RNA sequence: CUGGUGACUAUAGCAAGGAGGUCACACCUGUUCCCAUGCCGAACACAGAAGUUAAGCUCCUUAGCGUCGAUGGUAGUCGAACUUACGUUCCGCUAGAGUAGAACGUUGCCAGG
RNA sequence: CGGAUUGUAGUCUGCAACUCGACUACAUGAAGCUGGAAUCGCUAGUAAUCGUAGAUCAGCAUGCUACGGUGAAUACGUUCC
RNA sequence: CUGGGGCGGUCGCCUCCUAAAAGGUAACGGAGGCGCUCAAAGGUUCCCUCAGAAUGGUUGGAAAUCAUUCAUAGAGUGUAAAGGCAUAAGGGAGCUUGACUGCGAGACCUACAAGUCGAGCAGGGUCGAAAGACGGACUUAGUGAUCCGGUGGUUCCGCAUG
RNA sequence: UUAUUGGAGGUAGAGCACUGUUUGGACGAGGGGCCCCGGGUUACCGAAUUCAGACAAACUCCGAAUGCCAAUUAAUU
RNA sequence: GCGGGGUGGAGCAGUCAGGUAGCUCGUCGGGCUCAUAACCCGAAGGUCGUAGGUUCAAAUCCUGCCCCCGCAA
C-alpha cells in the first residue's frame, strides 16, 4: 500500500433498519451508516415473496 | 485442375530422372494404372482421361486422381528473340516417374476397370499397366 | 533530423559531431563528454 | 513568406499591386508549361505508335 | 490455481548469471543458498566442481535463536575465517540468482569486512 | 525487367580449421548471427566474427544439439 | 504552384436557437471601482439574437461592464438559458499546459478528430496541437481562446477585444461568422468598419454615460 | 476480521465434512478479486477514461491499473497503447470487506434479483459477475453523471471443481 | 539416503498412478522496521513457526507421447568400363524412413544421517 | 402554457359501442415560442372575440342554420393588380 | 550494356535462390528492399516472458479490456530477406552518456583505392554492492574519390627584419 | 599425392516436424439460399480436429558420397 | 500486355500538398397560372467503384481486385 493514491477508507459500521441488519465493513463514505435492502430484507434471500379472469369475476 | 495460390509462379521445371518417391503401392481402390515411362502429365489430360473413364463407366463407379499439377510451366510469346526475362504461365504438370500410380478405381470388375484405364492411358503421354493390390 | 557539432563550455572546441532530430530534440542540447585537453569529462553544449 | 524575406519600396497598396502581379506572373508561367509539357506528350505518344 | 515455484524461478534467474560468472581456483565464487528457515553457503572452483569451503546456518556453534539477519553475517564471517587460511583472497560474490538487499546483503557485507575483500 | 541485381558475397565461413595453431585477434568463423558461439578465449565481433583472443589451437565443438562453439586452447 | 494554404474557415459546432423575449436585463448597475463613477447607474436588455457592440474610448470601463455580465449580479438579471462563453482581453488559456488539445477539451466535450479538424481549419497541424500555449504567436493564442470558447456549450458569445492580433484574412472569417450566427452575441471592437457587417445593437459610452441605439448608420 | 473468521472455523467445518478432504490444506480459498471496466469509448473521448477511473477508486479504496491495448484492430479502431479503461486486484481483507460490500449489501439492491447464475463458472472453479447497474454502489452520487458503464468482477479461487466453488460460495451467501 | 552445486546430445523429458514429512525444503502466520508492486505484502523482502503434507519438492512402478536407435536391404553417389538410353555394368562409401531394440537418467565436490 | 397520445377504471344510449359513439376520473403530457414563397375575409354595431339555441337525432357536431354580449382600426385617394 | 541496333529495362549498394553440402561463380534468370531512423529503440543494473485456442463474463465474432488452463515458439525483434535470439539479442523500470580521446598486435576480404573484425595498453569515466559490462543499435544496406571553396582551432611556416 | 585423424558446411536423396500446395474420407463451427422465433437442407463448406496417400529452387524433424580446411604423424614424389 | 480514369440522374471541380463533398442542369413536394413551361420557396439524392492497411483524421497516401477509354495483340 503506497502513499500518495489511495484516498481515505477507513472502518464503518452499516445498518439496514428495516430490520436492523448491522454489519461492520470498510469503505470511504466518512461511523454510523444506512441500509435499506439487504440479505435479511430482501425477498430472496428471506425467502418471502409479495389476473383479468379474477378481475372479471370481481364484477 | 489447377491450385488457387501459389507462392512462385517462374519455378524451374522439375527433374525427370529416377524413380518414385512414393505413390507406387494402389492404396483407395482396388485397381490402379501405373506408369513404365517418365513424361510430364497437364489439366488437360487428366481431365480428358478421367471423362474416358466416367463415361465408359455408369454411374456406378468411384475414381481416385493420385497425382496434381503444382508446378506450373511457361513459354514465351510468339516470334520472340531469345531472352528478355522469363516467360507467363501457359499450364500446370504433374512429372510422372515410373512406378506411380495416376488414377486408382474401386466401384467395379476387373474387366470394366481393364478397359476404362485402357481407355485413359491413350490420352497420356505414357505407357502403362494394370495393377492390383498387393498381398 | 541534422549534423550537430558539439563544444566545451570552457574552452570553446568541438571536440564531437553526432546527429539529433530537430523536432524531437529541438533545443540546444547538451551532454558530458570528455574534451582532450582538460582531460577531464565535461558538459558539452552545442553550436 | 517562409523565412524569406521580401522587399517592396512603397506603400501597403504597392504590395498589395506588386503581389498581384507576381501572382498572376506566376499562374500564367504555370499555365505556360503544363500546356507545352502535355502537347509534346502527346507528340511522342503518336510517334510512338507510328 | 496453480502455485508457482520461487526455487524454480530463481534457478532460471541463477544460470543467467552463471552464463557470465563462473569461477577459478584463483578466484572461486560464493555460492548462496536461501531458505524460508535460513542459509547454506559454500564457495567453490567450477573448472572442477571442488567446493573449496562451506558453512550453514543449521549445523555449527553459528546456529542460535535468531533466524534474524544477523545469522546470516554470521555465516558470512564464518566462511571468511574458514577460506581465509585455504589462500583466498578474492572472490566473485554469486547473488544466487536472488536479490541484493537482506540476507544476501549481509553475509556480503560481513565477508568484505571480514578480510574476505573482493 | 523488374528484377536482375544481387548484391556482393561476402566470404563468411571458416577461416581457420580445426587442430590448427592460430594467433591472437585470428577470425575463425565469420558469419551473421551466432550459427556457431563463442567459447573459451574467443570473443564475438559486433558483426558476430568470431576472433581468437591468445594465441592456441582451435576446436569447433558441442554445446547441445543445435548449437556449436569454439575453443582456442593454449598448447605446450 | 505555391503550395497555398486552405483559407481560415471557423466554426460553431451548433446552435440550437430558441430566440425567446430576452436573453440579459439588468437595471441600475452603479458603475465605479472606487473615487471614480466609471458609468453611470443604467439598465440594459438584449434579446433574441442580438448583434450586441460597444464603442468606447481608453479607460472607460467596456472591460469592467463584461466582467459585471460574467460574474456578480447588482442589478442585473440573467436567465439559465444564457451559457456564456467569455473571451478575455487578457489569454485566459493556461500557458504550458501541455498541449493546445488539453487546454481546448478541459472545457468541450467533443471528438478527437472534429476538434483537430477545427485546428486544423485554423492551422494548427497534426504536430501542432502539442505545441505549448505559452510559445505561441499572439494570433493564435487569440484563435485557440476563440476555439475553446466556442466549443464551449454557449449560445451568448462575450468578446473582449477580438480581431486584436489576428491578421487580415481570419478577421474577414469572424466578421462573416459573426454576421451569420443565429444567436447572441456581445463584445467590444475599436473598428466600426469591421462593426459595419456585425452590429445590430450598437452602444456608446462616454463622459460617464451610456446611450444604446440600434442599427447601423 | 468477521468473514475470515467466518470462514476458518465454521465453512471449512462443513465443506470439509461434505467434501471428505484429508486435510485442511486442501480446501479452497479465494487468491483475488478482480474489477475490470473495460471501456473502448476513450477512443472518442478520453474524459471517460478518468471518469471510470475515478469511481473504480472510490468503489474499491485503492487506485486502479489502466489497462492497454496490445494489438490493433480496425473496427475499433483501438491501437497498441490506447487504454481500454482499467481493472483493480484486490486480496487481503480488502478482499472480503468487497465480498460483504456486495453480497449483504448491493446484490440486494438488484433491479429483479433471481438468484444468481449457477452456469458461469469457466471451469475450474472461477467465476465472474457481469454487473450491468454500477451505481448500486453508494459513493458513486448518480446525479453528477449517469453512464453506469456497467463492470465486471472476477472471483478466482484455489478450488478444482466448480461444485467446490459452487458450495463455498453458498457458504459466503452468494446465490 | 537427503540437501546444495557443477558435467554429459532428453537414453535424462512429458504423461498417469501411488508415497513421505518438525532434522531438510515446502506451503504457511503477518506488514512490525529494511524494501516493494503504472493497484494490491500475489510477487519481492522482512519479524516469524501456531499450523499442514493438500500442493511445490523428492522417491517407486508403468513404455501412452517425445527422445535415442542397430543389422539387413534400398535410394543416392566419387571412380572405372560400355554407350546417348529420361541409361546400363563393376568396385568403394553410404543414407533418410522404418523394424527389432535402448531407456521412466548417470556421475563429480561439499554439509548432514 | 398547450392538452395530443396512450394505460387503467367507470357513466349514458342502445339488441350491441373490437372494427366504430360520445362523456367522465385518475395517470402520461407529445408537437408547438406566432409560421417561407404565396394568400383570404371585412368599411360598423361590421371585423374581431365569448357564450347560447335549434333541425337531423335513441346516442354522437370543431360542421350547418340562428341568437345575443363586448367592440374596433382606417378609408389619403384612384398611379398600379 | 544489350541473343544486331533501336524501343522497353538497367547502371551504385543490401539480402535470398540459380550456386552443383568450403569459399567463389554468370545471364535482359527468378523474388524483394536501400539513398533512413532512434537522445532512446543507445550504455549499464534490476526484473518480466509471447502469439494463439477453449471456457466464464456488460456496450458482444465474448475478436477491444479482464480471469483461468492449455500452448516451446507459430509473437516480437524500428525497417527488405536470410541467418539468429526465449540461458534472451524480445518487454518494462532506475541511473546515465563508452553514440569517449590516443592507438592497435594479429587476422578476413582484396588488382588498386577502399571495406571489415579486433583483443590489449594508457587516459579520464557511467552503471552495478562487487566481479565485470560499455569505443552505439541482433547482424548484414542506409552511401560519393580528388581538386576546389567555406567555418573553427593551432606551444607550424611567413620570400631581408618585425 | 595418398593413408589416418579431426573439423566446418545442409547439396543428391528422403521426409512432412514448420512455410506454402494437395487428394479422398470421418466428424464439424457456424454460417448461407429457401420455408414456415425456432427448426429444416441429397448444398459452400471459410475453417478446427483426425485417418491414409502425395508436391517443392527460394520448406526441412533428418542427411550422404565427393570436394574443402588443417595436423608436432607415416610413405612416395 | 502498356498507359489514363470510376465523386448524387448527366457533365465538371476538389487528389499534386491528407483536416466536416462542392458547382450548373436535373429529381421530389408546394406555390403563381384557366392548365403546362419559365419563375419563387423548401427537401431529398452522393460506403467519392470495391476490399484491405497507415493516420486522431482518407475522395485524397499505399496495397489488391472489378469495370471504362484508347493503343496495341
Ligand atoms: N484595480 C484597479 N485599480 C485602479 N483603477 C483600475 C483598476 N482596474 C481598472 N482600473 C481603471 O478602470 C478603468 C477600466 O478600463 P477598461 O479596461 O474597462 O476600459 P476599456 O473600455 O476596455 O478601454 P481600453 O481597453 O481601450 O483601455 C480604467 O480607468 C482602468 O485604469
Ligand atoms: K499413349
Ligand atoms: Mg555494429
Ligand atoms: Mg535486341
Ligand atoms: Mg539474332
Ligand atoms: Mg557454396
Ligand atoms: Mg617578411
Ligand atoms: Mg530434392
Ligand atoms: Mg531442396
Ligand atoms: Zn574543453
Amino acid at each position: 500500500m503506497k502513499q500518495g493514491i489511495h484516498p481515505e477508507y477507513h472502518q464503518v459500521i452499516f445498518l439496514d433498519t428495516t430490520t436492523n441488519f448491522k454489519f461492520l465493513s470498510g469503505s470511504t463514505k466518512t461511523p454510523v451508516i444506512r441500509l435499506d435492502i439487504s440479505s435479511d430484507s430482501h425477498p430472496f434471500y428471506t425467502g418471502r415473496q409479495k389476473g383479468r379472469v379474477e378481475r372479471f369475476n370481481k364484477k | 485442375l489447377l491450385p488457387k495460390r501459389v507462392k512462385y509462379r517462374r519455378q524451374h521445371r522439375p527433374k525427370t530422372t529416377g524413380r518414385s518417391k512414393g505413390g507406387n503401392y494402389v492404396t483407395f481402390g482396388e485397381f490402379g494404372l501405373q506408369a513404365t515411362t517418365t513424361s510430364w502429365i497437364t489439366s488437360r489430360q487428366i481431365e480428358s482421361a478421367r471423362i474416358a473413364m466416367t463415361r465408359y463407366m455408369k454411374r456406378g463407379g468411384k475414381v481416385w486422381i493420385k497425382i496434381f499439377p503444382h508446378t506450373p510451366y511457361t513459354k514465351k510469346p510468339l516470334e520472340v528473340r531469345m531472352g528478355a526475362g522469363k516467360g507467363a504461365v501457359e499450364g500446370w504438370i504433374a512429372v510422372v516417374k515410373p512406378g506411380r500410380i495416376l488414377f486408382e478405381v474401386a466401384g467395379v470388375s476387373e474387366e470394366v476397370a481393364r478397359e476404362a484405364l485402357r481407355l485413359a492411358s491413350h490420352k497420356l503421354p505414357v505407357k502403362t499397366k494394370f495393377v492390383k493390390r498387393e498381398e | 533530423r541534422v549534423n550537430v557539432t558539439l563544444a566545451c563550455t570552457e574552452c570553446g572546441d568541438r571536440n564531437y559531431i553526432t546527429t539529433k532530430n530537430k523536432r524531437n530534440n529541438p533545443e540546444r542540447v547538451e551532454m558530458k563528454k570528455f574534451c582532450s585537453r582538460e582531460n577531464k569529462q565535461t558538459l558539452h553544449r552545442e553550436t | 513568406d517562409e523565412g524569406r524575406i521580401t522587399e517592396y519600396k512603397g506603400n501597403y497598396s504597392n504590395y498589395v499591386e506588386q503581389k498581384e502581379l507576381e501572382r498572376h506572373r506566376e499562374e500564367l508561367e504555370y499555365e505556360k508549361y503544363e500546356k507545352e509539357k502535355k502537347r509534346l506528350e502527346k507528340a511522342i505518344n503518336i510517334k510512338e505508335q507510328k | 490455481i496453480s502455485k508457482i515455484d520461487k526455487n524454480k524461478v530463481r534457478l532460471k534467474r541463477h544460470a543467467r548469471v552463471r552464463t557470465n560468472l563462473s569461477g577459478t581456483a584463483e578466484k572461486p565464487r560464493l555460492n548462496v543458498y536461501r531458505s524460508n528457515k535460513h542459509i547454506y553457503a559454500q564457495i567453490i572452483d567450477d573448472n572442477k566442481g571442488v567446493t573449496l569451503a562451506q558453512a550453514s546456518s543449521k549445523d555449527s556453534d553459528i546456529a542460535t535463536t535468531a533466524t534474524k539477519v544477523e545469522l546470516a553475517t554470521k555465516v558470512g564471517e564464518a566462511i571468511a575465517k574458514k577460506a581465509a587460511d585455504k589462500g583466498i583472497k578474492e572472490i566473485v560474490f554469486d547473488r544466487g540468482g536472488y536479490l541484493y538487499h537482506g540476507r544476501v546483503k549481509a553475509l556480503a557485507e560481513a565477508a568484505r569486512e571480514s578480510g574476505l575483500e573482493f | 525487367t523488374k528484377n536482375g541485381r544481387d548484391s556482393e558475397s561476402k566470404r563468411l565461413g571458416a577461416k581457420r580449421a580445426d587442430g590448427q595453431f592460430v594467433t591472437g585477434g585470428s577470425i575463425l568463423y565469420r558469419q551473421r548471427g551466432t550459427k556457431i558461439y563463442p567459447g573459451e578465449n574467443v570473443g564475438r565481433g559486433g558483426d558476430d566474427t568470431l576472433f581468437a583472443k591468445i594465441d592456441g589451437v582451435v576446436k569447433f565443438e558441442r554445446k547441445g544439439r543445435d548449437k556449436k562453439q569454439v575453443s582456442v586452447y593454449a598448447v605446450a | 504552384k505555391r503550395n497555398e494554404l486552405p483559407p481560415l474557415k471557423m466554426d460553431l459546432v451548433n446552435l440550437e436557437s430558441v430566440k425567446n423575449r430576452t436573453i440579459i436585463r439588468g437595471e441600475d448597475v452603479s458603475g465605479t471601482i472606487e473615487g471614480r463613477v466609471l458609468w453611470k447607474a443604467k439598465s440594459f436588455s438584449i434579446r433574441g439574437g442580438d448583434k450586441m457592440a460597444i464603442i468606447g474610448s481608453n479607460g472607460t470601463g467596456k472591460t469592467t461592464f463584461i466582467k459585471k455580465i460574467v460574474h456578480g449580479n447588482p442589478g442585473i438579471s440573467l436567465s439559465p438559458s444564457v451559457k456564456i462563453g467569455y473571451f478575455s482581453q487578457k489569454i485566459d488559456t493556461l500557458e504550458l499546459d501541455k498541449s493546445i488539445l488539453e487546454n481546448v477539451q478541459s472545457s468541450s466535450q467533443q471528438n478527437e478528430t472534429l476538434i483537430r479538424t477545427i485546428l486544423a481549419r485554423m492551422h494548427f497541424f497534426r504536430d501542432d496541437v502539442y505545441k505549448p500555449i505559452s510559445v505561441l504567436s499572439g494570433g493564435e493564442r487569440v484563435k485557440v481562446a476563440l476555439t475553446k470558447v466556442f466549443l464551449s456549450e454557449v449560445n451568448t458569445l462575450v468578446l473582449d477585444q477580438p480581431t486584436n492580433f489576428l491578421d487580415m484574412e481570419a478577421i474577414e472569417a469572424f466578421e462573416s461568422l459573426l454576421k451569420e450566427y443565429n444567436g447572441s452575441i456581445i463584445f467590444v471592437s475599436h473598428d466600426r468598419k469591421f462593426i459595419e457587417k456585425v452590429a445590430t445593437r450598437i452602444m456608446t459610452i462616454d463622459n460617464k454615460e451610456i446611450k444604446i441605439f440600434d442599427g447601423t448608420y | 476480521n468477521r468473514l475470515k473468521e467466518k470462514f476458518n472455523t465454521e465453512v471449512t467445518e462443513n465443506l470439509m465434512k461434505k467434501f471428505n478432504y484429508s486435510s485442511v490444506m486442501e480446501v479452497p480459498k479465494i487468491d483475488k478479486i478482480v474489477v475490470n471496466m473495460g471501456v473502448g469509448d476513450a477512443v472518442q473521448n478520453s474524459k471517460v477514461l478518468d471518469n471510470a477511473v475515478e469511481e473504480l477508486e472510490l468503489i474499491t479504496g485503492q487506485k486502479p491499473l489502466v489497462t492497454k491495448a496490445k494489438k490493433s484492430i480496425a473496427t475499433f479502431r483501438l491501437r497498441e497503447g490506447m487504454p481500454i479503461g482499467a481493472k483493480v486486484t484486490l486480496r487481503g481483507e480488502r478482499m472480503y470487506e468487497f465480498l460483504d460490500k456486495l453480497i449483504s449489501v448491493s446484490l440486494p439492491r438488484v433491479r429483479d434479483f433471481q438468484g444468481v447464475s449457477k452456469k458461469a463458472f469457466d471451469g475450474r472453479g472461477n467465476y465472474t459477475l457481469g454487473v450491468k447497474e454500477q451505481l448500486i454502489f453508494p459513493e458513486i452520487d448518480y446525479d453528477k453523471v449517469s453512464k453506469v458503464r456497467g463492470m465486471d468482477i472476477v472471483i478466482v479461487t484455489t478450488a478444482n471443481t466448480d461444485e467446490e466453488a459452487r458450495e463455498l460460495l453458498a457458504n459466503f451467501g452468494m446465490p
